[PDB]
């Protein structure tokens, strides 16, 4: 509105009481099962205290309880609610340090370049997508688990 | 998931998009994408070098192929199968870093599909060329594919892996691939430094 | 082979579209060199010279290969704890 930075991290009786509409999604009418505990825990009108507040993710629509992750209430004003399951924007490794503030994505046009050549020891330093200059490569599960097993086998004795 | 996933021509499927509801069909037949049939037929047709460690053997074999060609028996007893399977049993567990043997095994499989295909383009002498044509003619009497594993020696390995790096540079890839390539040929020379009888 | 290459691709078909962009889905154990296999007919053969300075079954295949790799990794771990 005033000319500030606004990426996809930033978002655009009700006020308490029973809110069963938060547990029901309008896309399919199914039940929002949380990641940590495999329950929605809707409860009952006779026992309102058994009900637990849940929220959906703003990126992947992943259900989450308010008790599993450390979080008090909802996120209505400010940045979008980012569940701790995606790639963090800021990382820290002490060696002085590397911050690695991601790449915040680019357009679909010719600036985006793909080059799938090597899967082991590619040194891509992250910034990959999963398939069935900012040089990015096509990355599958086999490559990921292969470089992980090489890495933790070469790093156990250190 | 995704943005383009349809058995028929894609219409940003996440049913025929952009049409009325009385056109749907869920019959089970063969499914081919073909990139929307090549975009409806284009809109209806518009309305580096190896280190100097064992450099003497290639110079010795350069003169040797002038009149002797390093081989005189067509069914040569020296093949590549056992000496190739040796590295997965001796140096993959000793010389390389402990971990996965992908950088050796996958490269060896690549060397199979490179050796089974590379005949005809490049590593050929004239007399070697007529020997190859006579082998093809004598192997065509039973309409069988020509296997270059059982009729070719392993002494040409260093020359193909030393003419390989200047044909890597013909195309464009990343530089760490060339780093790993020269590293694996350096490991090959490190092994073949001691075993000179092969 | 050069005449075939052009008459096949270089003339009027798939000039911008990359032919080797879809051969991964049917070819296995090809990771190090991939671009040089496509243009094997684009260069004419020449004599020997020397410079004066000098995916369904593929998933199963890689899965069994990685199983063998894991078993070999266990075996070299046993070897290294024996030799250490």
């Amino acid at each position: 509105s005033r000319g500030q930075y606004s990426d996809e991290n930033d978002k655009i009786g009700q006020s308490d009481s029973y809110n069963p509409d938060t547990h029901i999604d309008s896309n399919s009418g199914k039940f929002l099962i949380c990641y940590k505990c495999n329950q929605t825990r809707l409860g009952s009108w006779s026992h309102p205290e058994n009900s637990r507040l849940i929220m959906t993710c703003d990126y992947c629509q992943t259900p989450w309880h308010l008790d599993c992750v450390p979080r008090a209430s909802f996120k209505n004003l400010g940045s979008k609610w980012k569940c701790p399951l995606h790639s963090p924007t800021k990382v820290y490794k002490k060696i002085n340090y590397k911050v690695w503030k991601k790449q915040r994505l680019i357009n679909k046009k010719n600036q985006l370049y793909y080059e799938p050549l090597q899967k082991i020891g590619y040194q891509n330093n992250g910034n990959i997508q999963i398939i069935p200059d900012f040089k990015i490569t096509q990355i599958d599960e086999n490559s990921i688990k292969y470089d992980f097993f090489d890495k933790i086998y070469k790093s156990k004795m250190v | 998931g995704g943005r383009c996933l349809a058995f028929h021509g894609p219409l940003m499927y996440e049913h025929y998009q952009g049409w009325k509801s009385s056109w749907d069909e869920w019959v089970g037949y063969d499914r081919i994408r073909a990139y929307n049939e090549e975009n409806i037929a284009m809109k209806k047709r518009l309305a580096l070098q190896i280190p100097i460690k064992l450099k003497s053997v290639l110079v010795d074999d350069w003169e040797y192929v002038t009149k002797d060609k390093k081989i005189c028996r067509l069914p040569a007893d020296v093949t590549v199968e056992m000496v190739l399977n040796k590295y997965e049993h001796e140096v993959s567990q000793e010389l390389e870093s402990p971990g996965s043997q992908s950088q050796l095994s996958e490269y060896c499989a690549g060397l199979k599909l490179y050796f089974d295909k590379c005949l005809g383009n490049m590593l050929l002498y004239r007399l070697e060329r007529l020997q190859y044509d006579e082998l093809l003619k004598k192997s065509s009497k039973d309409q069988k594919p020509l296997v270059p594993i059982r009729i070719y020696g392993a002494i040409h390995l260093l020359r193909l892996i030393s003419v390989l790096p200047e044909l890597i540079s013909s195309t464009t890839m990343d530089l760490q691939s060339c780093q790993l390539l020269i590293k694996q040929t350096e490991d090959f020379l490190v092994w073949l430094l001691m075993h000179v009888d092969e | 082979n050069e005449c075939k290459f052009k008459i096949f691709i270089n003339n009027s078909m798939a000039t911008l579209k990359k032919i080797e962009s879809n051969f991964i889905k049917q070819n296995n154990n090809v990771k190090i060199f991939a671009k040089l296999l496509f243009n094997i007919d684009s260069h004419n053969p020449k004599q020997f010279q020397l410079p004066n300075y000098i995916t369904q079954i593929d998933e199963n295949s890689i899965k069994y290969d990685f199983f063998d790799k894991i078993y070999k990794s266990k075996m070299v771990q046993k070897r290294k704890l024996f030799q250490f």
